[PDB]
């Protein structure tokens, strides 16, 4: 085969050129933008090939680690736009460090816990910063961050009684949840609620009454899931919808066949990465939102006893996704990104790495099969497809909270 | 009054009319994490916002202050909520507020809070008269803005403004036939008005879509809409469609057409079609072609489809 120092790439095969966009000689804003992206991506792909010499791809761990370590303490005023999403910054950074297997010093862990305590509202839930009203998005982030830390100190910060009351205060009769008091409703709320409620063991029989049905109403003609009933299918909302249903054990409420065909169609034949919706552009964060749907669909179909499921691969091109992330989504200075030309940010660092980990690791039952493209050190720690925190963190947190009673409920 | 960038802007800590209230600094803890090094102007506005919020001061000065807080961070939902509490307490003119939100959304159309605020205003006023035109302007700048389309669906459904939406959809499809948000709106409009059970409507839709496919054979949206409007009844229920696609195959063997044929074969086999073995062989050949040549990015999916077909119909 090949010497260990050269590793052929799917994106560099001569037939790959055939995958470029065919605009049928009818140009529109959509095709023009797609072609511009493909042109740039081809240049990037070509820079990793030296005729028959194709050096192994490398995840720049140390550079990403230094960027993350710095962000966990301080940020420039360029982050004023995320002043109402600080627990997100904690989660994105901690999860990235976790994927990279970089330990969190105890001092830092304690400081994060203290900060998240300051963001917790007396009415329950967490706000975007100290003194802000609670909101399901930063609540989801804060809970995940605390679970990544995983110490009893971190677990105990959560006021479970008030968290459950807070969830009730957002529950709508049609099964949906408001994102916050007097706020908007979309599938993100259902996932945020289901995620924190299951992890902290505060689920009551009525809490999610009607939620599974409302989520199913969000699945549209495309097969994917929109933000609300009637809306266009999007990877972000589809991930939220399916993951929520998996927590509620109600995946069957969806047409899994049309969902499966829709998500697999979102992988870009040329770029290798995923787009968020049909006819839009590739973006590294969808490596998680879209690709993450495959492990969820696998689990769902397996539960139904599907005899045709693979025992070694997810139903997407694992290698191509790794190629897109490694070759096109790394900032030479550390951090990951949407696509070449964009600037790094913690959100893309979190999701590009989360997606890379899913693409590298397949597991179903006792079956485990890894596909780590590039140097062996590229292998990331696994991530749980529902919660997007380490599977070990999920087990440890759920085990801990299962020892506590559901607040005021028997 | 004075905007944050205005030459005469004065920090709140220097305003005589604010001297009676003490600013409330943010409590980040002794050893902060994810600490944003705020500009002096940003912190100044937020120190005073924290003060009025803490005192629950329903005043005109607090109302004007929220406008500055919003310019500094339009994603701060706490500020928006408080602003709405003030709009009601102070009985502010809602049409004036509509003019404000119109300007804000134009500047920052990709934000959840601004669109939600606008929806609340329309609900409060029960006045959707400016909606379709305003949204059309936003879509004129970004034809796929998710929030814009979502708000559009809400207004149309809530105030029953269905009358001219199909024409709007047709105009936007003429501008960019690959705009998936528009094909989604097309489904939204038809399913909610005539429905697709009317065979005349379905035929009109199938013809229209086939026409678009012939014009731009590699536009995935049209292919997805065609399957979307026929999938629930079952693709095998439309025998003429198979023939039409089969004729197009030699001259247009795109992965979309080939995939659509497999979808048809799948349904045929599910419905006790005649010539089972023949259809199954054809379907498996196509899955192989798709996996190995025509749609290799989806080889795992096509191989799975091949195995499913065999687990269900080998007999
Ligand atoms: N929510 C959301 C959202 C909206 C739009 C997108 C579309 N998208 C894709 N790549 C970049 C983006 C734009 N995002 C960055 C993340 N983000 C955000 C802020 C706080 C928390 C979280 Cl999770 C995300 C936003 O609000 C806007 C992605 C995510
Ligand atoms: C838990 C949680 C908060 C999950 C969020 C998931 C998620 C990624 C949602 C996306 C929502 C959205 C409005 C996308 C469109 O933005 P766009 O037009 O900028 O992007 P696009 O062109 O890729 O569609
Ligand atoms: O993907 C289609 C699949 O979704 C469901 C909901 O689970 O219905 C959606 O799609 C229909 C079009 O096929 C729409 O009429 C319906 O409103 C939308 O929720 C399933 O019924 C369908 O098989
Ligand atoms: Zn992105």
């Amino acid at each position: 085969s090949s010497p260990v120092w050269s590793e052929p790439l799917y994106s560099l095969r001569p037939e790959h050129a055939r995958e470029r966009l065919q605009d049928d000689s009818v140009e529109t804003v959509t095709s023009i933008e797609q072609a511009k992206v493909e042109e740039k991506i081809q240049e990037v792909f070509s820079s990793y090939k030296f005729n028959h010499l194709v050096p192994r791809l490398v995840l720049q761990r140390e550079k990403h680690f230094h960027y993350l370590k710095r962000g966990l303490r301080q940020l420039t005023d360029a982050y004023e736009c995320l002043d109402a999403s600080r627990p997100w910054l904690c989660y994105w950074i901690l999860h990235s460090l976790e994927l990279l297997d970089e330990p969190i010093p105890q001092i830092v862990a304690t400081d994060v816990c203290q900060f998240l305590e300051l963001c917790q509202s007396p009415e329950g839930g967490f706000g975007g910063g100290p003194g802000q009203y609670p909101h399901l998005a930063p609540t989801y982030a804060a809970v995940n961050a605390l679970c990544i830390i995983g110490t009893e100190e971190a677990y105990d910060i959560i006021n479970r009684e008030k968290l459950l009351q807070y969830l009730y205060s957002l529950k709508q009769p049609d099964g949906s949840f408001l994102m916050h008091v007097g706020g908007e409703v979309d599938v993100r709320s259902a996932y945020c609620a289901a995620s924190v409620a299951s992890l902290t063991n505060i689920i009551t029989p009525d809490l999610f009454e009607g939620t599974a049905e409302w989520i199913a109403r969000c699945q549209n003609w495309e097969g994917g899931i929109g933000g609300v009933p009637g809306m266009e299918a999007h990877g972000g909302y589809t991930f939220c919808g399916l993951a929520a249903l998996v927590i509620l054990k109600r995946e069957r409420s969806l047409n899994l066949k049309s969902l499966l065909q829709w998500v697999t169609s979102r992988q870009m034949r040329f770029e290798g990465g995923f787009q968020g919706r049909c006819n839009k552009l590739v973006d590294g964060c969808y490596s998680f939102w879209q690709a993450g749907l495959l492990p969820l669909l696998h689990r769902a179909l397996h539960a139904q006893g599907d005899p045709a499921l693979s025992m070694s691969h997810w139903m997407f091109h694992q290698q191509a996704l790794q190629e897109y992330i490694l070759m096109c989504c790394q900032c030479p200075a550390g951090g990951l990104l949407d696509k070449p030309g964009k600037s790094r940010d913690f959100y893309h660092t979190c999701y590009c790495l989360s997606g890379l980990s899913i693409a590298q690791h397949f597991g179903s039952g006792a079956m485990l099969h890894d596909v780590v493209l590039g140097v062996p050190e590229n292998a990331l720690q696994p991530t749980h497809p529902v919660y997007n925190i380490g599977p070990d963190k999920v087990i440890q947190a759920t085990t801990y909270f299962l020892q506590k009673p559901v607040p005021g409920f028997e | 009054f004075v905007s944050l960038d205005s030459p005469s802007y004065v920090l709140y800590r220097d305003r005589a009319e604010w001297a009676d209230i003490d600013p409330v600094p943010q409590n980040d803890g002794p050893n902060p994490v994810v600490q944003i090094i705020y500009s002096d102007k940003f912190r100044d506005v937020y120190d005073y916002f924290r003060a009025v919020l803490q005192r629950d001061e329903r005043s005109e000065r607090a109302f004007k202050l929220t406008r500055d807080a919003i310019e500094l961070n339009a994603a701060n939902y706490t500020v928006w909520h408080f602003r709405r509490v003030l709009l009601k307490s102070l009985q502010k003119d809602l049409h004036e507020e509509m003019n404000y939100i119109t300007a804000i959304i134009e500047e920052q159309p990709k934000n959840y809070q601004v669109w939600h605020h606008r929806r609340v205003l329309v609900e409060w006023l029960r006045d959707p008269s400016q909606e379709l035109e305003f949204i059309a302007d936003i879509l004129n700048q970004d034809a796929k803005n998710y929030h814009a389309w979502q708000h559009r669906q809400w207004v149309i459904q809530e105030f029953k403004l269905w009358d001219n939406e199909l024409q709007y959809v047709d105009q936007l499809l003429k501008e960019d036939v690959r705009n998936n948000s528009v094909w989604n709106q097309r489904y939204f409009v038809i399913s909610n008005t005539t429905g697709y059970n009317d065979r005349a409507v379905l035929e009109r839709e199938v013809q229209y879509t086939l026409e678009m496919i012939k014009l731009v054979p590699h536009n995935e949206s049209a292919w997805n809409y065609l399957k979307g409007i026929l999938q629930d009844r079952g693709l095998s229920k439309y025998p003429n469609l198979l023939n039409q696609l089969l004729d197009l195959q030699p001259s247009h063997s795109s992965p979309y057409l080939i995939a659509f044929l497999v979808d048809i074969y799948e349904d045929m086999l599910e419905n006790q079609c005649d010539n089972k073995e023949d259809i199954l062989n054809k379907a498996l050949e196509l899955c192989e072609i798709l996996a190995k040549e025509k749609d290799t990015i989806r080889k795992e999916y096509w191989r799975y489809i091949g195995r499913s077909l065999q687990s269900k119909h080998s007999t």
